[PDB]
């Protein structure tokens, strides 16, 4: 019936999907053709968000969801069974993300019981997590990835590894593996007037500018920016406000384009002008 | 007056040529440490650089000692005769002393901790445990269980005092102060966490195992059993991450929430416990010491060589592998010393551009043939000639 | 009567070759072995009867402690999550001095702790090395179980 979440794969060629029917289908897009090639099934409850890993892992798929747990899905010639389960927190996970390949292969998911799990990969088939409880009030919703930066030898930097992330008490927590080991939150971001619905770390073109995205039920999406690196600074500006919720927001690559779901079933695209103030583009449909 | 450093190495030489040679390296060790400490002090941005050079040295030079003491000095001594009714623990040590090359393992692996960075100690300590969630009456039962039993019940305050602990009493352990872990464990109120720690040793009793005739007999008899029971309780989640990982530590087993800002000697150390400890238990199994019973779960047994550990820890940890003391420090444990200085003489015909690397190789040559004549003599003139060379560009060659 | 008279009276001979006094210290350790055993068997219908009824996941593991089975409580303890415990159990068959640390903690416990479960105590209490002679009696418990259980 309705589709919740689905996301091309790298290298544009699959393209799983999931509904809220507990089904996680994969299909393949060869010349603008969708063609299915398997439902994975295995949720108790309707499938919120999904994510493909990067092919530097093989071919992998993970989907959160309403049952509680979340599922990983290799694929081994065709074979798409799943190599790993998590089910550590206890109420709904409303998304999943994964880190920037070269932190390795980490997995962020946001439950709606205020928590954040964090799946690392190991040697084998082996997953430890690195849980933060109590990260949201009364529940997360959204879980981006910030962009992997690059800090007299050859050495795999150490990252900042930051990872944004907004949920039901209005505020878009920041946070950040502290050089010990375990995630803190840097900052919060209190500008909603209620529960923030997604948070998209925008890419960085290679520009220092770092920015983020967020929408809430309030109807409005705001832009928050941060001028230098380093300077704890988080500014927002308003993008729009629609007298209806907005559910999505995604950045597109180059131009950082935002692509505004939500409101009256229309998606809007939005681009910064040579001025400061955003746009709409146009109307997509 | 830094200049003045060359002084001092070669001034142990002077006093080798009139008496004995391992309190050379010995005094190698002590020379660079002193010089880490100068450049340390007070100085530049620049020479911090340049101070822990030295530093690695002075560890380079102490771990040199120590294996080279081991193998060298090794006078075969008596063989160790067990029988069957002789405890696990007896068994471990007639291991260590027969197996050379586990041993050494061991030696390196004491060398690692003895330069492992601890944290100052937990200041402010709470006078009792959970006294927060206790305060905040939810805790049905106050054992360590009960939160694992069920879900939200501790305090969020509690959880953060236990972050602090489990990552103290952690450092501690990979340290090695182990009875210092206990001391803490003790006295911060943790009975039962010491417990756990107890069960490190393996069961010795005096009156049978002569051997090492001790007073009170000790250890645990079932430490397969332990050893299991401990690795199960890491895998357990809602754990601490430092929790879980000194478990694992103990399991003989790997982490990954702390090993993010695992270093190479601590990321060293960790794989080597693996190991040991697989080594053991599968000696203590062909012994047939352990009990069926015991083996609750499945414990992962291969084991692997000493150079597949470097040489994994290389591919994870390629900054200070790629070290120039560092390999050195690799090299001298796996044994091919010499292979490297005969490389790294090739180097010269970026050697150069390290200082302390072209001093380096020569004093360890030297050092090397008066405990064992070794090293080629044409690497060691190529060497000395090289350095000689520089002693005169630093116009120092009165000592020549 | 005849067996169990066997067991502690009748000599007990030790094939192995041995050193000569550590043989003694063999010897009781096999004799000590075998009448642990035979206790056993007597008491198993009267344990597992009790199991069967418990309705609980620890007190179970105290009574598997009973039965002298200190894996299968440990593997208990370990299902029921009780992970911490189930290592501890371990110890048990340890004549280590660890009893001094664990009547520590129940000496702490019984000088506050408003809680303390009342099965994981008496884990503890058997930790302790003396069950029956401590402050924190399983004295109580000689009316529940057969003295030779005891």
């Amino acid at each position: 019936d309705m589709i919740h979440d689905a996301q091309m794969d790298y290298y544009g060629t699959r393209l799983a999907t999931c509904s809220s029917d507990r089904s996680v289908k994969i299909f393949d897009v060869r010349n603008g053709g969708q063609i299915l090639i398997a439902d994975l099934r295995g949720h108790e409850g309707p499938v919120w968000q999904v994510a493909w890993a990067h092919p530097m892992y093989g071919n992998i798929l993970a989907s959160c969801s309403y049952d509680r747990k979340v599922i990983i899905w290799r694929e081994e010639n065709g074979t798409w069974e799943k190599s790993h389960e998590h089910a550590g927190h206890d109420s709904s996970v409303n998304s999943v993300c994964w880190a920037p390949h070269d932190y390795g292969l980490i997995l962020a998911c946001g439950s709606s019981d205020g928590a954040i799990s964090l799946l690392t990969y190991t040697g084998e088939g082996q997953w430890e997590v690195k849980k933060i409880n109590n990260a949201h009030t009364i529940g997360c919703n959204a879980v981006s990835w910030a962009p992997a930066v690059v800090p007299p030898s050859g050495q795999k930097p150490n990252y900042i590894k930051r990872f944004a992330s907004g949920g039901c008490d209005n505020l878009i927590k920041l946070w950040k593996e502290e050089e010990d080991g375990q995630w803190k939150e840097e900052q919060k971001l209190e500008a909603h007037s209620d529960w923030v619905r997604d948070v998209a770390w925008a890419p960085s073109i290679g520009l220092p500018t770092s920015t983020i995205a967020s929408c809430s039920q309030d109807g409005r999406v705001f832009i928050w920016t941060c001028d230098d690196a380093s300077s704890n600074t988080w500014s927002p500006k308003l993008l729009h406000k629609f007298n209806d919720v907005v559910w999505h927001v995604s950045w597109s690559i180059t131009a950082n384009i935002l692509a505004v779901s939500g409101g009256d079933n229309k998606v809007t695209l939005w681009k910064e002008s040579v001025d400061g103030q955003w746009v709409c583009i146009s109307d997509v449909n | 007056a830094s200049m003045s450093m060359f002084s001092d190495f070669l001034q142990s030489f002077l006093k080798h040529s009139s008496s004995t040679v391992f309190d050379l390296v010995e005094e190698y060790e002590n020379i660079c440490g002193s010089q880490v400490n100068i450049l340390s002090k007070i100085k530049f941005s620049k020479t911090a650089s340049m101070l822990w050079l030295l530093q690695q040295e002075m560890v380079t030079w102490r771990l040199l000692a120590s294996l080279y003491r081991d193998r060298i000095q090794s006078a075969e001594e008596e063989s160790v005769v067990t029988a069957v009714n002789a405890s696990e623990k007896t068994v471990v040590e007639a291991l260590f002393q027969r197996d050379s090359l586990v041993r050494q393992s061991q030696l390196v692996v004491d060398w690692l901790e003895s330069i492992a960075k601890d944290e100052i100690g937990i200041e402010y300590a709470k006078s009792v445990y959970w006294e927060n969630t206790l305060h905040t009456p939810l805790v049905t039962e106050l054992d360590p269980d009960a939160p694992i039993r069920q879900k939200m019940p501790l305090d969020d305050l509690d959880r953060e005092d236990e972050v602090r602990l489990l990552k103290y009493l952690f450092t501690l352990i990979r340290a090695g102060m182990t009875e210092e872990a206990q001391r803490l464990c003790k006295r911060c109120g943790q009975a039962w966490r010491a417990a756990t720690l107890e069960g490190w040793k393996l069961y010795h009793d005096p009156n049978v195992n002569g051997g090492t005739e001790l007073e009170p007999v000790e250890g645990n008899p079932y430490r397969r059993i332990w050893k299991i029971s401990c690795w199960r309780m890491a895998e357990d989640e809602l754990f601490n991450r430092y929790e879980r990982a000194i478990y694992a530590a103990l399991s003989g087993n790997l982490k990954q929430l702390l090993p993010v800002c695992d270093t190479w000697e601590d990321t060293v150390w960790a794989y080597f416990r693996v190991m040991v400890d697989s080594l053991v238990e599968q000696e203590i199994q062909t012994s047939v010491a352990t009990l069926d019973e015991t083996e609750e779960l499945p414990r992962l047994g291969a084991n692997w060589t000493l150079e597949k550990v470097f040489e994994e820890l290389q591919a994870t940890d390629l900054e200070e592998n790629q070290e120039h003391y560092h390999i050195v420090q690799k090299f001298l444990i796996l044994g091919d010393i010499d292979g490297l200085m005969d490389e790294f003489s090739k180097w010269l015909s970026r050697n150069n551009l390290p200082g302390h690397l072209l001093r380096f190789m020569t004093h360890l040559i030297l050092f090397f043939r008066t405990l064992g004549l070794q090293t080629k003599e044409e690497v060691s003139i190529e060497v000395l000639k090289t350095y000689i060379q520089l002693l005169i560009r630093e116009k120092h060659t009165n000592l020549i | 009567t005849w067996t169990l008279c066997e067991a502690l009276w009748g000599h007990l001979k030790e094939l192995d070759s041995q050193l000569n006094e550590p043989r003694e210290y063999i010897q009781i350790l096999e004799r000590r072995r075998a009448f642990s055993r035979w206790l056993s068997c007597t008491a198993t219908p009267q344990i597992e009867e009790e199991v069967s009824l418990k309705n609980s996941p620890v007190e179970a593991v105290f009574s598997y402690l009973t039965g002298k089975r200190i894996s299968e409580a440990c593997s208990l303890a370990q299902q029921s999550g009780d992970h911490r415990l189930a290592l501890l159990l371990s110890q048990f068959v340890g004549s280590q001095s660890v009893r001094e640390l664990l009547t520590m903690q129940l000496v702490d416990w019984h000088q506050l702790q408003a809680f303390i479960q009342d099965e994981r105590l008496r884990i503890f209490a058997l930790l302790a090395g003396k069950p029956v002679q401590l402050s924190e009696k399983q004295i109580n418990v000689c009316s529940q179980l057969d003295w030779k259980r005891s």
